């Protein structure tokens, strides 16, 4: 049951209850990606 | 002149406090976009 995902990166911490939601796929160094390009992940993984 | 926007990186991507006035009764809300 993959029903519940987690964010796994960001570019810095968090400040104490600060939310995160917004869904934009990453790279290290600004510089927005669009999947399948190389090393730009999603920002959510599955449990398991 | 009573508006107030409040938020990070705007046009739809994240949440927002709004706080107007109507009429002596200030409506403040939380989530709206652009």
């Amino acid at each position: 049951n993959y029903n519940y995902k987690y964010r796994y990166l960001r570019h810095g911490k968090l400040r104490p209850f600060e939310r995160d939601i917004s869904n934009v796929p990453f790279s290290p160094d600004g510089k927005p990606c669009t999947p399948p390009a190389l090393n730009c992940y999603w920002p959510l993984n599955d449990y398991g | 002149v009573r508006g107030w926007v409040f938020g990070s990186t705007m046009n739809n991507k994240s949440q927002s406090v709004i706080i107007i006035n109507n009429s002596t009764n200030v409506v403040i809300r939380a989530c709206n976009f652009e």
